[PDB]
């Protein structure tokens, strides 16, 4: 039971560290890039309407 | 007082109509076109249509006639200028009547017998004369009246999605609102006709109409009338509260519909749209509409506000929710998950808060345990949500005692406390008693946010 | 008699036209192309031509008709196909004898050669008649056995002469109304502007439900006879299939299938499929095309016709409501109506507001949708009609943030949101249960208590089960489904079964094309009873794995409940589900 | 008796040119200008370029020059008004001919001996005169013949991206697009010489030049003729299919390039733009092009459009693919991810769709199991993609037995069923048998989408 719990805890801690360090910066950067891209599209539409 | 009204002002009838573009009617050779002047066009078929001028030039006015321009002819269309912007005949007897988007009564009763003609735009309240909201308005909604308190004179909006029963919650609040005199002023803009008749029969058959000046604006009703409606409700509220010394608690419905109406009014004047198509000055317009509420030092009345929004795509980053959150203090959220899980009201307390709650939940007003009970309930609801998420992760057995009890509290909270009948009225004291009844499943040591004296006296 | 001063595409600008009115039909060009004046900038008058402007020169005559866009309401429109305006496509093909549509063809919207049987109503000569009153009953079809000849609204007076019972055409006068001195004459048909809502005495709260046939709709997100619904979703997703399902199998006594901005092959499929299907609403089974009208406007027709077809369909539905028939108009591609509006606004030069759409998009959509609702038609005798507006929206890119989708969502009462992920997996009807909603459940509690008392409780239970299982599935995706609770696994299995055998039905399969209200209620009760039995048995102590191994037969029976054929009638189908409950209860003992 | 008239109409030579903005030539003193009228711009050099009138004022007539405005002056440029819209000389002899983008032959052959002149814009085919396409085209591609069926009279584009073998897939369909022979009208709009030479070689090897017509508007050719090319090709296809009773398989390529040509013309006209600057009427133009395909009552011919659309950034939400998928009757989706994996044809079956599959894949037309097998394959492929995502994110051991089986199904579906290679020619029945071999991995209990009768008969 101790060995199985050690393996499970190692896998879970690796999963938490992976989730945070990889995914959360990755998804946050994707959100920022998407917001920037739609902001650029809105700015282009605004410029066309101003013209 | 109002004695200069005994003056007959002749009205100029301009046959000259230069152009008719979209919803606008462009006149020509006008004498002295006042901005925002109300205009009564006379179609060749004989129908009369109200209008409001949008852009002014040298002997040229652009009239934005209501009900569209279908039938407007250049050759034969008399245009009558009323040398005054839109004004409503306010009275103390308009409590108990239903008015249209343009202020015309749509009741079986007569036109309201005026006491004064107030400009719908109104004047800004002097900040030196403004007063911090102090007392509570008791609402039948136990979730609101306990966890997100409404103080007399604040602006607390309700954020909802399209399908959530925000209109039903509005009707419930209008029916059960009261002091813990009162006179609700209800304004619905861009509302579906089924919801409008629902408001009609609800207020007529529950006795709430003797205290409500209902302002219904249909979706098919004119969009400029949709613009005018919240101004009408706030002007009536200003009259009642400040020139009558009573509390109002206006409930504006479909601020999203009002924002769309503002969009159409702005784009009709050849103006570029702002961020999400909405006009850039939407912040200023919403600020006027909202900050038209509040308490004053000289008068004993108050104007509370519950502008009920409809968040498109359930996005808080949407301009209308963002600007409303900026201008107003606090917010009440209606949750799609809660609506799917159960029944009225689908209000979740985790994202919903009231900024001036501490003033409403005091010692002399309501009960001295209100703040502690509400904070404890919020904390234990958060812990219950965490435990509900954690059960499927770590198994039900492995949860601690403080997590199993918190899950039981969450069940009895989303199923008995928040869950309220659409017609049942819960006073603030009864709601606090029920909150204690839920909180008594814990050991006296578990309740940490509550003060020891309150725990000893109430638990 | 004006003259074109500019063309610049579909929006001609005719000059030297004084006295014009907005939305007045002028006859542009020598071929007498119809149009609609939409800007009067002095002498000039911008006109949106409903036909293909190709060849119109500067100097061609434009003449003002003296009437807004008017449909020819009357007997003769119950199986015909109409263009964006109101032009019989069958008559056009039979007259021009061409596979195309001749440019500027002038064919009457109603066939004036058909002799219609007429039988006068209770009104007699000398009686005072009011607008909307009934003064006849024309036998049109087997399904439409009495097409009431309504007196036109806003036209009243004292009846001076009425025609006796006999076979009359659509041009022979039938009624002479004295009115205020000027003796008018009323024939079988009568025109009415399409942008002016037809008058009603008083609208009512729609109570009886519109049985869509689809289990998801009719169970979780019901609609009422008189309600406004939307089905937004990207291309695919089954918007058109749901529309045709409500067109074929519905409780409505009449239907107007508007097809603005729709493929021509969609209208061809409707015309080829509808005559095959039959309904027993009348005494005997009769074809669908005897109660279905198609305002078919293909996507290549001018955008002005796309704009006009929505109003033509809604005013036809309003007419059949004024007759007292529970109609359910099904608009197709309301987003394409909005796209036509956007194109027209762009050609005019008006400033777009939201994502290129015009600022008045919300106002136009509200004016169109508000025409719905159960209402008592004005005039005697009293009779109740309904116009259910089942309009399909196709937002650009499949995002529900589109301006047309947002406006329609705010205006309507029901929303059958579709998901591209479910559509691509062929999980039709592909209803997005999380976002979809219906505001008519509160009203329908009365009908459910009358007919199927346990229906609201079962629907709420299934919604709660689906929401709980969605949360549990999110947690499973997060945490690898490690040591899931027995009850949690039960809810997950039951919800997967519900999604795969109750919310998934092939609308083209013979057994699941139409799931009636009784069959879907029995299936709901069977699913809820299975879930409750599993919950109770596991709470007693039974392991879920062994329980599933033992009750796989019952689970397969509940799955085959979707394969149960509704053609056997209520008596046979209800008895079959009675055995399923008995079998499910038997497994509880074991 | 066919009635054709001899008549000579003199044409005015307008020397007055008052603007050569971009690709648009603006005249000044035109007498009664005619909308959508062909004009000939005699350059000072001597060469004449065709033009089309896009807008007429009282005296102006804006003309778009198909061959570009390079070299156009004002003093010595004369515009000759032909007085009629563009009418391509159509004949049954066009088969085997290679034309330019403007309809002028480039195959070193004579001008086509006209049998009739047909308007390029055509006319809307009567919806009552149409026939629902029910005969299924047995394209050799398994990913199409199964799970997205093509009928005679369908408009099913190929949504691809830059670098993907859309040309190869369309050429494969053209080689093997028989029933369960097809004349080909191939329209090239701004494709490169590599693609044009590939298609020409593809047709010559398969012997299609005996019955094909090519309208090659290469990338070197002027960009405005990309507007005129698809209309020319489709009116030729309409002539053949209806007036000759042939079975035309129209293959448009670079519809994205056609839409770019529209944007170039729309931007020059300074019209109010839609999404990404594309004209607000691009939906109407694309619908006019696409909806010229289908079966017609009485006529024994049909048009089967397969417009090769290349999505600019592989994003289906782009206006061109969005409107094309909204107008057409389906789409074939070519996946960059599958191409990177090395699968040919890289047809991503999930986004792909065929609205006529429901009627063309019934019993009698094909085997009784076509619809059930297609639905089951779709469901299991979606489950496979979800299982692949789960394996990528969560650990592989956490995947269930069903998840592992579905991963194996995805592997053998992509690497054995979709992978076909050119010249393979899988019959519909053979493809269905291979699909069943794929579905035999699962136990009969797991196959939910298969009806019990078909499951008993074929498993
Ligand atoms: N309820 C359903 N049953 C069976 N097939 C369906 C169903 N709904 C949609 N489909 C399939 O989806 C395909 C296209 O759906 P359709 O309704 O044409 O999309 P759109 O709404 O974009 O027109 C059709 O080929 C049809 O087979
Ligand atoms: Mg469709």
């Amino acid at each position: 039971a101790f060995i199985i719990l050690d393996e499970v805890i190692k896998v879970t801690n690796r999963r938490v560290n992976a989730i945070e360090h990889v995914i959360i910066p990755r998804t946050e950067n994707t959100i920022a890039y998407i917001n920037s891209e739609l902001d650029e599209l809105d700015r282009e539409e605004f410029y066309r309407l101003k013209k | 007082a109002v004695e200069q009204g005994f003056n007959v002002k002749p009205r100029l009838n301009y046959n000259t109509v230069s152009g008719v573009n979209g919803p606008l009617v462009i006149l020509e050779k006008v004498k002295f076109p006042r901005y925002n002047e109300i205009v009564n066009l006379t179609l060749p078929d004989g129908t009369v249509r109200q209008g409001q001028v949008l852009e002014i030039r040298g002997d040229r006015a652009i009239v934005q006639v209501f009900e569209g321009t279908s039938g407007i002819d250049v050759k034969k269309t008399t245009v009558e200028f009323t040398g005054e912007s839109l004004r409503i005949p306010v009275s103390e007897d308009m409590l108990g009547r239903i008015f249209d988007g343009s202020g015309r009564p749509i009741d079986n009763g007569p036109k309201v017998f005026a006491e004064d003609y107030l400009d719908i735009n109104g004047s800004p309240i002097n900040p030196y004369a403004r007063i911090y909201p102090e007392e509570m308005i008791s609402t039948g909604v136990s979730a609101i009246d306990t966890m997100n308190s409404i103080a007399r004179g604040q602006k607390i909006p309700i954020f909802s999605a399209s399908g959530l029963p925000h209109n039903e919650i509005a009707a419930q609040i209008c029916r059960q609102a009261g002091l813990v005199n009162f006179s609700i002023v209800f304004a619905a803009m861009g509302v579906n006709l089924e919801t409008a008749r629902f408001f009609k029969q609800d207020f007529e058959e529950n006795g709430s109409l003797e205290r409500t000046s209902l302002f219904l604006n249909l979706a098919n009703d004119p969009t400029i009338e949709r613009i005018i409606t919240p101004r009408l409700a706030l002007t009536t509220a200003e009259y009642l509260a400040y020139q009558t010394e009573r509390h109002v608690l206006t409930i504006l419905t479909d601020m999203s519909s009002y924002a769309d109406a503002l969009r159409e009014v702005s784009a009709a004047r050849e103006e570029v749209p702002g961020r999400r198509g909405y006009p850039g000055y939407m912040y200023t317009d919403l600020s006027t509409i909202y900050e038209r509420a509040g308490r004053v030092e000289g008068r004993n009345g108050s104007i509370t506000q519950i502008p009920i929004l409809t968040m498109p795509n359930d996005d808080i980053t949407h301009p209308i929710p963002d600007l409303t959150g900026y201008i107003t203090e606090g917010q009440i959220f209606v949750d799609r998950q809660l609506h799917n899980k159960g029944i009225y009201p689908p209000i979740n307390v985790l994202p919903s808060l009231s900024r001036l709650m501490k003033s409403a939940i005091g010692e002399g007003m309501t009960r001295k345990d209100h703040g502690d009970v509400s904070n404890q309930l919020y904390a234990k609801y958060a812990i219950g949500k965490d435990a509900a998420a954690m059960k499927a992760v770590v198994g039900e057995e492995a949860l601690s005692i403080e997590d199993k009890l918190s899950l039981e509290f969450l069940e009895k909270f989303e199923k008995t406390f928040i869950t309220q009948g659409a017609y049942e009225d819960r006073t603030v004291f009864e709601s606090l008693d029920q909150a204690w009844s839920l909180l008594r499943i814990y050991p006296k040591e578990m309740l940490n946010r509550i003060s020891p004296k309150i725990l000893d006296e109430f638990y | 008699y004006g003259a074109i001063y500019s063309v610049s595409g579909p929006v001609v600008i005719a000059e030297n036209m004084i006295g014009c009115a907005m939305y007045e039909l002028v006859k542009v060009g020598h071929d007498n192309l119809v149009g609609e004046v939409i800007r009067i900038d002095g002498d000039k008058a911008t006109i949106q031509v409903y036909e293909e402007t190709a060849g119109l020169t500067v100097g061609d005559p434009v003449l003002r008709t003296g009437k807004p866009l008017s449909v020819e309401l009357g007997p003769g429109l119950m199986e015909t196909i109409y263009d964006g305006i109101q032009r019989p496509l069958k008559a056009i093909k039979e007259e021009s004898q061409s596979i195309y549509i001749p440019r500027g063809i002038d064919t009457p919207a109603l066939d004036r050669t058909i002799k219609w049987q007429f039988t006068p109503g209770k009104f007699q000569v000398g009686d005072h008649i009011s607008g909307g009153d009934i003064y006849g009953s024309v036998f049109e079809n087997s399904l439409i056995s009495s097409h009431k000849i309504l007196l036109p609204p806003r036209s009243r007076g004292t009846i001076t002469w009425i025609a006796p019972a006999g076979e009359y055409t659509l041009d022979e006068k039938i009624l002479e109304v004295e009115f205020d001195g000027k003796k008018s004459d009323f024939t079988l048909y009568h025109t009415w502007p399409v942008r002016v809502p037809r008058p009603v005495t008083e609208k009512l709260s729609a109570d009886y439900p519109l049985l869509t046939g689809q289990r998801v709709l009719d169970a979780l997100f019901p609609c009422v006879q008189g309600g406004t619904t939307c089905i937004p979703g990207a291309f695919g997703c089954g918007k058109t299939v749901i529309s045709q399902s409500l067109s074929k199998y519905s409780n409505s006594d009449a239907i107007i299938y508007v097809g603005c901005g729709e493929r021509g092959n969609e209208m061809a499929e409707v015309l080829m499929e509808f005559p095959e299907l039959y309904t027993e609403m009348s005494g005997t089974k009769e074809p669908i095309m005897k109660r279905t009208t198609l305002v078919a406007n293909t996507s290549n027709m001018p955008v002005a016709a796309r704009e006009a077809s929505i109003y033509t369909g809604i005013t036809l539905a309003e007419y059949f409501r004024d007759q007292g028939k529970n109609v359910s108009m099904i608009a197709d591609s309301s987003s394409r109506w909005a796209e036509a509006l956007r194109e027209i606004s762009g050609r005019l030069g008006e400033m777009p507001a939201d994502q290129g759409f015009p600022a008045y998009l919300g106002a136009k959509l509200a004016s169109f949708y508000e025409r719905a609702g159960k209402a008592v038609a004005l005039g005697s005798p009293d009779r109740t009609g309904s116009v259910s507006i089942v309009a399909a929206v196709s937002p650009a890119g499949g995002d529900f943030s589109d301006p047309v989708t947002t406006a329609t969502l705010g205006i309507t009462q029901v929303f059958w949101g579709l998901d591209k992920k479910l559509a691509q997996r062929k999980h039709f009807p592909s209803i997005n249960t999380s976002v979809s909603y219906s505001k008519y459940t509160n009203v329908l509690n009365k009908f459910y208590d009358s007919n199927y008392p346990e229906f609201p409780v079962l629907r709420d239970r299934m919604k709660e089960i689906l929401s709980n299982a969605e949360e549990l599935e999110q947690v499973v995706q997060l945490v690898g489904k490690s040591a899931l609770s027995d009850s949690d696994k039960i809810t997950l299995d039951v919800a997967t079964l519900i999604k795969e055998d109750f919310l998934q039905q092939n609308g083209y399969s013979t057994y699941d094309a139409f799931c009636p209200i009784w069959k879907t209620f029995d299936m709901m009760r069977a699913f809820i009873s299975y879930h409750d039995e599993a919950q109770k048995a596991v709470a007693n102590g039974a392991n879920w794995s062994k329980l599933a191994d033992s009750t796989g037969d019952v689970k397969h029976a509940v799955s085959s409940s979707k394969f149960f054929e509704p053609s056997r009638g209520e008596k046979e189908v209800h008895g079959e589900f009675e055995k399923l409950l008995s079998t499910m209860q038997e497994r509880f003992a074991e």
